[PDB]
């Protein structure tokens, strides 16, 4: 059944799963035309596949080139992600298949099942949560990386670095969802408290900056108030 | 003109045959149904007064052999039977008509209604969906479930309809999955109608008589069946034109003869604001559409 506030730490029990965000996929700036009517230009953008439990990251560059020619490029692009999920899966082995993949947006609950058909022990499921996986593009290294792209291309990331080796991956989750949705209420404001100290620094490999605990119990509560507060600048609260 | 002779009628009973229905009390002297039009399937049917649960019945083929009635009181229901002895049989029914103890298909001449209902239903396909091979006629009732529906359980009492499924392999060409998935023509046309039916007359028969099983028996898995066979047409992008034709007229007629007060459990909401607003198909059934705007307008 579908994913939520209750079933929440089955994320992190020794099942496979995969979570499949499909937001990114397809991106658009929308302009004038010469003669004042509107076009939209796409560009690059990416299928954000994530092990909640390892913290691996599979990111399938979506390069604007899937695009040229074809029709109903919103509609398309659900069954393009299904496809290059579906090719992800076929090319793990067995044991290292998921028993179950959870996507963010229901709309892509056909389009993966229809692509899995050849998996029927794997679960296709939504979730009931408001995930803020939408924000990677606010990860300064994957907005990068992403836009550099000049073909399809499957790029590696761990999300959580080396936290694991330190905290659960229930805690590591919990930090992931708090920095992201503080990316996504207030880029600036999340950017800058990420890295306003200038003596703490991101491995060349790693997305986050090398906090020692102390230091993420800080910036988590800071990620908290801002989060807090723009929903007071939204709500008047 | 066939005759369907009743030994008696111990247990006071509805009784319809086709659309037309009467009732007869606890031991009133009925005999049976007389002038019943050769050349179409007929189903007689049957709710006891005091059970209206299970409602059940025979489709049968005049042509086929002399099928008469008798209450088994073991079993407790009205059973169809084959008569073998032709002259025991023309001697029964004769004997009936004298006394004036049948009543009469009561078809009006102008009237094209059953025709336009079992156009394309066989009794040989009937036999086919529904196993039981002893007798020639086929007996139905509301309770009984589909072969789709078992696999999602006894297999001799089953309605063998073929099975349609949208998200399946066969539904779904490896490679041409969201083609495949958004426009069912290669399922329609190539896996359906040229390996699986045949031809469109055998599809459209199944489909009446998946629409006449949930109309007379309220049989849910009938409805079920008629309904997706309705989708898989109008989600095709690529249909033969007589065919379309052909289905605006069948679901015309299946919509005017359908009873006002059970459209609320024997239409699906989604299929039809599909069929008739979405689909590929949403400009090809003027009939049907007109009908059920003017006649069940909240549906929609
Ligand atoms: C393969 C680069 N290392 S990683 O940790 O970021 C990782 C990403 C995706 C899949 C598996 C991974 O590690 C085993
Ligand atoms: C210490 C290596 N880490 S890395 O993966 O980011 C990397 C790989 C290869 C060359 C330079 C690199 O980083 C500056």
């Amino acid at each position: 059944g579908a994913m939520n506030s209750s079933n929440y730490a089955e994320l992190f029990n020794n099942d496979i799963k995969l979570f499949v965000d499909d937001t990114n996929v397809y991106r658009v700036t929308v302009h004038k035309t010469f003669e004042g009517n509107v076009a939209t230009k796409a560009i690059n953008g990416c299928i954000f596949t994530l092990n909640p439990k390892t913290g691996h990251l599979f990111l399938k560059i979506i390069h604007t080139s899937v695009w040229a020619g074809q029709k109903r490029l919103s509609q398309l692009a659900k069954w393009k992600t299904a496809e290059e999920v579906s090719a992800l899966v076929r090319s793990l082995p067995k044991e290292e298949q998921p028993k179950q993949i959870i996507v963010t947006r229901k709309a892509m609950l056909d389009p993966l099942e229809v692509h899995m058909l050849d998996f029927p022990n794997i679960a296709i499921r939504p979730t009931e949560l408001r995930l803020p996986f939408s924000a990677a593009m606010s990860i300064d290294k994957l907005s990068d990386v992403v836009m550099k792209a000049t073909e399809p291309q499957m790029v590696l990331f761990n999300i959580y670095d080396d936290w694991l080796d330190r905290i659960s991956s229930y805690t590591a989750f919990s930090r992931l969802t708090l920095l992201l949705r503080a990316l996504k209420t207030n880029e600036e404001s999340a950017k800058m408290i990420l890295l306003s100290d200038p003596t703490i620094t991101i491995k060349s490999y790693h997305l986050w900056p090398s906090f020692t605990d102390e230091q993420w119990i800080t910036i988590e509560s800071q990620m908290r108030d801002l989060i807090l507060t723009e929903y007071g600048r939204k709500y008047n609260v | 003109m066939n005759t369907v002779p009743f030994t008696s009628a111990p247990i006071e009973v509805t009784i319809g045959i086709d659309q037309y229905s009467f009732n007869v009390k606890e031991n009133q002297p009925f005999h049976g149904i007389k002038d019943i039009p050769i050349g179409h399937v007929h189903v007689i049917h049957f709710q006891h007064a005091d059970n209206s649960s299970m409602r059940y019945g025979y489709w049968f083929d005049c042509r086929m052999g002399n099928f008469y009635i008798q209450y088994d009181p073991k079993d407790g229901l009205y059973k169809m039977m084959e008569e073998r002895d032709g002259a025991k049989f023309e001697n029964i029914v004769h004997n009936f008509k004298e006394r004036q103890m049948m009543v009469s298909y009561p078809k009006i001449d102008e009237d094209d209604t059953w025709y336009n209902l079992t156009e394309f239903v066989q009794m040989d396909k009937i036999r086919k969906i529904v196993r039981k091979d002893e007798n020639q006629f086929s007996y139905v009732d509301s309770s009984m479930t589909t072969v789709q529906e078992n696999e999602l359980s006894d297999p001799a009492h089953s309605l063998n309809y073929t099975v349609i499924n949208f998200k399946s392999r066969e539904a779904i060409r490896p490679g041409h999955e969201m083609e495949d998935f958004l426009d069912k023509s290669y399922y329609l046309n190539t896996v359906m109608l040229q390996g699986i039916f045949k031809n469109s007359s055998n599809y459209f028969g199944e489909l009446q008589f998946a629409f006449l099983n949930a109309m007379f028996f309220g049989n849910y898995g009938s409805s079920l069946q008629w309904h997706a066979m309705i989708e898989l047409i109008c989600s095709s992008a690529t249909v033969p034109k007589h065919m379309l034709d052909k289905l605006d007229e069948i679901l015309y007629y299946q919509i005017k003869t359908l009873p006002e007060q059970y459209s609320d459990i024997l239409l699906n909401e989604r299929v039809w604001n599909i069929c008739l607003y979405s689909s590929f198909q949403k400009n090809s059934l003027h009939n049907t559409e007109k009908i059920m705007e003017n006649k069940y307008p909240e549906l929609l």
